[PDB]
């Protein structure tokens, strides 16, 4: 096998600015370069992009250019869009396939504050001796928040967990759940639960609370 | 135009046996070739094996011998055997055919637990302008789910989460839409929660 090797593995970048991307090869592609480049959106389900080094794919657009030749190409984005937000994987096709590690581009943008809900446990789930609080943190950036629970002004610890999104395709915010666990029993004990979220885009701690 | 459907079992126990197969239309299989990539969670791409038209296989050298790629072109069919599973066998497993179509994938974990549904439990909207309300999708395995909002309809607003891992082994995620409070009271809202390995097809009324 030909060992494929791509870079930067991560690469962060506003929707203005070009990026380029580079893929080099323990052996040479040429017979025609076989070296075929792919984009992964968050899954989905990788798409084709580029052929034979610098061809690109039906109904891609103009922006992706690939490039570069034998031993080493190039894989350029000259304005990324949000909608870009993807990793993208070189594969050489000279040989047995084999596929770079891939090149995460993120997108950066602007500070957005979370707007942030919170759900009590459902009545269906009470009955079974369980309670589920949760804490949702709306399209925000960057990805990158401190959640803490209060019951009754008790602080909490040990008993959460967190799901942080893939960044939006369009907007490229994150969102974040924030779960408390507890028995029917200790919640039931209590009356009040609040979650207390701290974010660089805050300009003093935001708790929602029921 | 072309499409590619996976279909194979979801988990699988250690040491046994895999069997994914990729159903195709659109194009014919003495015409094209198909092959077959994994790839493991938080991992990159690879490629496991090819078959062309008069499929003569080839296939990856670490895997080759556990390996095997056979089609059938009057059931427009390719399978894809592997044996002696481990665990570093969890993958999406795609087939795909200027190129080139991929299927959507199989998700395919290797583990001697058993399978075990999802719970799902609603979470509702309460007391800026806007209202969140969701799913709970708690304690089940493995991967994944799937989930949508009015069988479709609607896609926008709506973030569904990564599965995490419960202390209990077990996953769970939630999927929340966000709507305009307005809405609330006449708009009417159903998550409808698949979870293929177990056979559980789920809908829930969330309710103000």
């Amino acid at each position: 096998d030909i060992v494929m090797s791509q870079s930067p593995s991560s690469l962060a970048v506003s929707a203005g600015e070009k990026v380029t991307m580079s893929c080099k090869s323990s052996q040479s592609l040429l017979n025609k370069n076989y070296l075929a480049w792919y984009q992964q959106k968050p899954g989905q389900s990788p798409t084709k992009l580029i052929y034979w080094a610098s061809t690109r794919e039906s109904g891609v657009p103009d922006r992706f250019t690939g490039s570069g030749s034998g031993t080493d190409f190039t894989l350029t984005i000259s304005s990324v869009q949000a909608e870009d937000l993807a990793v993208y994987y070189c594969k050489q096709s000279y040989d047995l396939p084999t596929f770079g590690a891939g090149t995460k581009l993120e997108l950066k943008r602007s500070v957005a504050a979370p707007s942030v809900f919170i759900f009590p446990p459902s009545d269906e789930q009470l009955k079974s001796g369980t309670a589920s609080v949760v804490c949702l943190l709306n399209n925000f950036y960057p990805r990158e928040a401190k959640v803490q629970w209060k019951v009754d002004n008790a602080l909490q610890s040990g008993n959460s967990q967190e799901s942080v999104t893939e960044q939006d395709s369009k907007d490229s915010t994150y969102s974040l759940s924030s779960t408390l666990t507890l028995s029917k029993a200790d919640y039931e004990k209590h009356k009040v639960y609040a979650c207390e979220v701290t974010h660089q885009g805050l300009s003093s701690p935001v708790t929602k609370s029921f | 135009q072309v499409q590619l459907k996976e279909s194979g079992p979801g988990l699988v126990a250690p040491s046994q046996s895999l069997s994914i197969t990729c159903t195709v239309s659109g194009f014919s299989l003495t015409d094209y070739g198909v092959s077959w990539i994994r790839q493991p969670p938080g991992k990159g791409l690879e490629w496991l094996g090819v078959i062309w038209g008069g499929g003569s296989t080839y296939y990856n050298s670490a895997l080759k011998s556990r390996l095997s790629i056979s089609k059938d072109n009057s059931k427009s069919q390719v399978f894809l055997k592997m044996n002696s599973l481990q665990t570093d066998d969890t993958a999406m497993y795609y087939c795909a055919k200027p190129g080139d179509s991929w299927g959507q994938g199989t998700s395919v974990t290797v583990s001697s637990a058993s399978t075990k549904g999802p719970s799902v439990f609603p979470l509702a909207p309460s007391s800026g302008g806007t209202a969140a309300l969701g799913c709970l999708v708690k304690d089940y395995f493995p991967e994944p789910v799937t989930v949508s909002w009015n069988s479709g309809a609607l896609t926008s607003g709506v973030h569904t989460f990564p599965a995490v891992l419960q202390s209990s082994g077990l996953y769970s995620l939630s999927s929340v839409v966000t709507v305009p409070s307005s809405s609330l009271g006449t708009q009417t809202y159903i998550c409808n929660v698949n979870h293929k390995p177990s056979n559980t097809k789920v809908d829930k009324k969330v309710e103000p």
